[PDB]
RNA sequence: CCCAUAACCUUUGUACCCGUGAGAAAGUGCCGUUGCUAUGGCGCGAUGAUCUACCCAUGGGUGGGUACAAAUGGCAGUCUGACAAGU
């Protein structure tokens, strides 16, 4: 709440996230550059034991990245993991590729791609302050464009609002991802067909993906916070969905 | 005589903790400035003194590559910061930038190289005003005792089993209103002898650290012709080492 | 090879929809005007989408609100004249941003899901 | 080099070694010792046929300007890549510009030492007119006419 | 007939000599892509013919723009000219694997005898080359792929956005509060300096107020007796004698009690000075660059308000964009004074939404701007 | 060792203090130029009008805060005390 409580952290299911309890109830990650807020979110901070060196740790605003949903809705598993690499579709700012860094952690890296230049400025410098994350300023339909850059990454995420969802996360992940991998989607009705009913354009959606061979494991509405969405959950094999 | 003052010895201890203070957050701003250009230098080594003479010595990562590195650093994080040159993670930086991080690198060694000539100064008049304690327990750690109970006269005039404690006297009262056990050290903890010892032996050796430097104390302040040699903290140096020998020495396991 | 930072700017015939809608909304109380109410409508989140023009003196005034608007995936458009933007407003002086608002609860809410539309063709 | 000496030290099939030299050239140009062994196998290749057209005539300048055109590309190219080679304001553009021209003209008297010789070297000057080292290319001048 | 594969590396470009091509018409079978996924049967279908590196991270940027527009470099041209054998136009065209459908035409109207092949069957077997990856170099590829992954990135990243170092303002952020660190400790040593030489002369602490003319005093008098004529005229060369500040230091240095310092005391409380000194010298300088870099990023602020200001305002804000984004009706500067702060906040605002996105500045503007400030100011 | 190298209060040194969004004020008003009347400037604004204790007739002294400084003010008092170790 006020920025004077006291409160108590806690390993999650997930690893890296944390819950903050106190009187009220945070989710929250461990930040690797110090003392710096991005986008103005109030930040907790422990001691701990040389002296006792000072870590921090930061909320993850549950009402402004789409992805915070996942947690506090409940996935069964989300694939990104505190050693893993993750590709990134649509990174807009900080506002959620900082903190997808600070859930990687040091050894992990994160590709954040994106087209828009002034977002590419605020990435540009961000990534300057931390170092596991490197941007590409390229559009998101090309990897031929861009396919000397990213190495075999782990699991991919993606938030384009483009009509060329399936598409295009089909291309990426049949370039870069890792068989038995992972892919998080998050989409948007309004923003691929108004006409037709969301869970309609939920259907069609999933189902182009189990056409282009990627089965979905769960999917989850994000009501509480957000109108009209989902995040889709599902796992690349390659060989053999049934 | 006009060597004997224990509030310019005071005022050295209590300068000397802030410029170290000053110092650590002065190359945390020079990391800073030179990680918005080149960060692997600030991953690779910390020591601040090496970090800014290498800042003073090279420029650019052009530069590096030119430039031998052998007396600052060793040869292998040396190259290690010459691969990191030639795949870089940053920009090229405006001449009047690298000016003043020069300028900043100086400053640096200027402080190191004054804060060792400060701790000369202290160490010198240390064993000027107080040598015995200087050559028993340690100038640092004898600053700090005077610093912390006031001046000479009056740590003499006090015991031998309150020197064993001087330091810790916040766990000493909690410990002692809620009944359970004193604490040992205290604050005799960083000296020489106790570093050499270990465990239930650094127990003994702390309280016989602390009598004979309460002898050491009650003469060395006390006295009408000190010989400014200190004889007496050398014998009662010598006793230590016989009694630190045997305490080591001892087995606790069966033979 | 780059573009004016405006970009984009629309026909005629859009810019004539948009005035209309606009000032529909003046009518109903959903739009508001002005580049600060509209930096403070993103942050709230309660903007629907955004009208710019492209000839106030000089023109990063209005150029700082692509950022947010990009950032929070917002629909946003340009219209040549804040004269006409004004006069579409109903005030007393020409305007250069203006920002309809959010409600479900509207009488021309189907017409702003139509301009929207033909905002998202656009872009 | 290793390819091409002992093509022509064992076999003198100088073609080869010429082909062997051009694609080296290609694949890297950056590499000064490189362009030194081929103006020397040039000007060896040089002197063994004007050695064979003496023991003709005893029997019984155009590869001077191919080497020195040779080392106009070699001059270019070298310039070029260790303009690339850290390529930014406008005082860091000019004093890496004398940098850079120090550098080649170091190379430059480094050929000097591999070495019509006066008339090369004479065209090397103009070559690289076209301070202390304006002295020093007089004094070569000088020196050279009184060699 | 997939013979020859081509990879790229963000160290330099690699050509592999296919043996055994899979038969294609199963190629969405469980036991066709568990061999994509093995080590154990790539390395029987793939074997490495030639690699041949990048020299430098410029060349590497260069050549990994040519490729992601779709020209061809001289690097690759070379590679395939020593590579790919000498096929006809007509009859059995060399066939070449490759990823990019589109930079095949470049390669086609470069080498006439070689068709480019993007099927597939390629993206299958440039997938299994980037799975396996420096495990089947055999040793050969030296420097992380990591590392020169990451090199690479920002280098493109930057070059793609055309970043610069006059839009950057983080040497604003560090250096004001390098500033701030720099004055609270000037003055905390001119405190203790001023107690520190005190114990030699207490007349002096009440004497002088300024914390450079204590320390230029204490540089040029040594202690209170080696004081003469010459020293108080250089004295009135230093601050004043006309104050008679002069006259009242060498009676009080006659009258002092003090303990008469030793040459040790002396010389420590002299290197004490003379740090000091330097250390005011450094800010000097340090300040002046402040106003120059003002100057060139952002000089409508300095043009509204000033330098210092402007510059404790982008510390606050983190950054010029969140000076920017900041609304003109949160931010928080420093009844009727504040109506006037108000306007004048509304003003900074879009003095900094301009200079920010701007590339340089409209200070006729901010001479409009500074001119309606004080008209209003002539309102009230 | 987690901080008496301080933490907290208290006494003195430095300070100013009760987000909303279209409504305010209510030949000439005040000057300029030119002579045998012509006339020069401006008269609200979305780039934002308006809201954000106690005494004495635009002075002080009380009243309360947070960010900064000094205290040899306060909380606030300095452990046990004759065996051990080898044969």
């Amino acid at each position: 709440a006020r920025g004077g409580a006291k409160v108590v952290i806690e390993p999650h299911r997930h690893a890296g996230v944390y819950i903050a309890r106190g009187k009220e109830d945070l989710l929250v990650t461990k930040n690797m550059a110090p003392g710096e807020s991005v986008y103005g979110e109030k930040r907790i901070s422990v001691e701990e034991p040389v002296p006792p060196t000072k870590v921090e740790y930061r909320v993850w605003n549950p009402f402004r990245s789409k992805l915070a949903a996942g947690i506090m809705g409940g996935l069964d598993e989300l694939f990104i993991a505190p050693g893993k690499k993750v590709l990134y579709l649509g990174a807009a700012s900080g506002t959620s590729v900082s903190h997808v860094s600070d859930v990687v952690g040091p050894e992990g890296v994160v590709y954040a791609v994106e087209f828009s230049h002034r977002p590419g400025r605020e990435l540009i410098s961000m990534a300057k302050k931390r170092p596991n994350i490197i941007p590409i300023i390229e559009d998101a339909r090309h990897p031929q464009k861009y396919r000397m850059l990213i190495g075999m990454v782990d699991c991919v995420f993606a938030d384009v609002a483009q009509p060329d969802q399936a598409r295009i996360i089909a291309l990426n992940s049949h370039m870069f991802l890792k068989d038995q991998g992972g892919v998080v989607i998050s989409i948007k009705a309004n923003c691929i067909d108004s006409t037709v009913d969301a869970e309609t354009v939920f259907a069609r959606e999933v189902q182009k993906l189990r056409e282009e061979r990627i089965k979905p494991l769960e999917q989850l509405t994000l009501e509480p916070y957000e109108r009209d969405h989902c995040i889709v959950v599902g796992r690349y094999m390659r060989s053999g969905l049934k | 005589s006009a060597d004997k003052v224990d509030v310019m010895i005071i005022q050295a201890i209590a300068l000397l903790d802030d410029l170290d203070k000053e110092l650590n957050t002065y190359a945390m701003r020079c990391k800073e400035w030179y990680g918005w250009h080149f960060p692997e230098l600030a991953k690779i080594v910390t020591d601040s003194v090496a970090y800014a003479r290498i800042i003073l010595t090279m420029g650019i990562r052009s530069k590096a590559s030119e430039t031998d590195l052998s007396e600052i650093l060793p040869e292998e994080i040396e190259e290690r910061v010459k691969t990191a040159a030639e795949v870089s993670m940053g920009t090229e930086i405006t001449q009047t930038d690298l000016d003043n991080i020069n300028a900043l690198a100086e400053q640096i060694v200027e402080f190191a190289a004054y804060r060792e000539q400060l701790s000369n100064y202290l160490s010198a008049r240390m064993k000027a005003i107080a040598p015995n304690l200087t050559q028993l327990v340690g100038e640092l750690v004898g600053a700090r005792l005077i610093a912390h109970s006031g001046s000479l006269i009056s740590l003499a005039k006090s015991p031998a089993s309150t020197i064993q404690i001087l330091g810790a006297e916040k766990a000493l009262f909690r410990a002692l209103k809620t009944k359970h056990d004193t604490p040992k050290y205290g604050l005799l903890y960083h000296a020489s002898l106790v570093g050499q010892a270990t465990g239930k032996n650094k127990g003994k050796i702390a309280r016989v650290l602390a009598a004979k430097a309460a002898v050491s104390l009650r003469y060395d302040a006390l006295a009408e012709d000190r010989d400014d040699s200190g004889d007496i903290g050398l014998e009662s140096r010598a006793k230590v080492e016989n009694r630190l020998s045997q305490l080591e020495g001892r087995d606790l396991r069966t033979t | 090879a780059p573009n004016p930072k405006a970009f984009p700017l629309a026909d005629a015939a859009l810019t004539q929809q948009i005035l209309d809608v606009v000032q529909q909304a003046a009518n109903l109380r959903q739009l508001k005007k002005g580049a600060n109410e509209a930096t403070k409508t993103l942050n709230r989140g309660i903007s629907e989408f955004i009208i710019m023009a492209a000839d106030c003196e000089p023109i990063e005034i209005l150029l700082h609100l692509p950022l947010l608007c990009e950032d929070k995936n917002v629909p946003y458009v340009f219209v040549p004249s804040r004269v006409a933007l004004g006069r579409a407003c109903g005030v007393s002086r020409p305007v250069i941003a203006a920002s309809i608002t959010t409600n479900d609860a509207s009488a021309i809410k189907t017409q702003i899901y139509a301009v929207k539309d033909k905002i998202e063709t656009l872009l | 080099i290793s390819c091409a000496k002992y093509e022509y030290e064992v076999h003198a099939n100088f073609k080869s070694c010429r082909n062997i030299f051009q694609n080296g050239l290609r694949f890297n140009p950056d590499v000064p010792k490189l362009w030194y062994e081929y103006v020397k196998f040039e000007l060896n290749f040089i002197t063994k046929l004007i050695n064979r057209r003496k023991v003709m005539g005893l029997i019984n300048a155009l590869r001077g300007d191919i080497a020195l055109t040779i080392f106009d590309v070699c001059m270019k190219t070298l310039g070029k890549h260790y303009i690339n080679k850290h390529k930014s304001d406008s005082k860091m553009n000019i004093e890496l510009n004398k940098e850079t021209l120090n550098y080649l003209f170091s190379e430059s008297l480094r050929y000097i030492k591999l070495f019509e010789r006066d008339y090369l070297i004479n065209h090397v000057l103009q070559f690289w007119k076209n301070p202390e080292l304006y002295l020093k290319t007089v004094m070569i001048d000088i020196t050279l006419n009184i060699r | 007939p997939i013979e020859y594969l081509l990879f790229e590396e963000p160290t330099g470009y690699a050509v592999f000599k296919v043996k055994l091509q899979q038969d294609d018409i199963g190629s969405r079978l469980k036991e066709v892509q568990e061999q994509i996924n093995d080590f154990g049967a790539f390395t029987k279908l793939i074997e490495l013919v030639s690699f041949a590196p990048f020299k430098g991270a410029a060349e590497a940027l260069e050549n990994a723009n040519d490729i992601s527009e779709g020209l061809v470099s001289e690097s690759l041209k070379a590679i395939l000219d020593l590579n790919l054998p000498k096929a006809s136009s007509k009859k059995k065209n060399i066939t070449l694997a490759i990823s990019d459908k589109n930079l095949g035409p470049s390669i086609k109207e470069e080498f006439p005898y070689v068709d480019c092949i993007s099927n597939e069957l390629a993206q299958d077997l440039i997938r299994g080359v980037r799975l396996h990856g420096e495990k089947l170099f055999k040793g050969l590829q030296s420097g992380d792929l990591e590392r020169a992954q990451l090199g690479l990135g920002h280098a493109y990243s930057r070059a793609k956005v055309k970043f610069s170092v006059q839009k950057n303002d983080n040497h604003i952020i560090q250096a004001i509060a390098l500033l701030d660190q720099l004055d609270k400790d000037i003055n905390t040593f001119a405190m203790r300096v001023k107690e520190w030489y005190g114990w030699h002369f207490p007349e002096l602490a009440k004497l002088v107020p300024d914390n450079y003319t204590f320390a230029k005093l204490v540089l040029f008098i040594k202690d209170k007796a080696s004081l003469n004529d010459d020293s108080l005229h250089d004295l009135a060369a230093l601050l004043n004698e006309d104050s008679g500040i002069a006259q009242r230091v060498i009676d009080n240095a006659r009258i002092s009690m003090g303990q008469d310092i030793s040459e040790t005391d002396m010389e420590n409380v002299c290197v004490f000075a003379q740090r000091v000194a330097s250390l005011a010298d450094y800010r000097r300088q340090l300040y002046d660059y402040l106003c120059e870099k003002m100057h060139t990023v952002a000089p409508n602020l300095s043009e509204l308000i000033g330098e210092v200001i402007g510059a404790r305002l982008i510390s606050h804000a983190g950054s010029l964009t969140n000076l920017s984004k900041q609304a003109a009706s949160t931010v928080q500067i420093l009844k009727n004074k504040g109506r006037i702060s108000r306007y004048l906040a509304n003003k900074c605002s879009m003095a900094s939404r301009i200079d920010n996105y701007s590339e340089e500045p409209s200070n006729v503007f901010g001479s409009v701007l500074k001119k309606q400030v004080e008209q209003r100011l002539e309102f009230y």
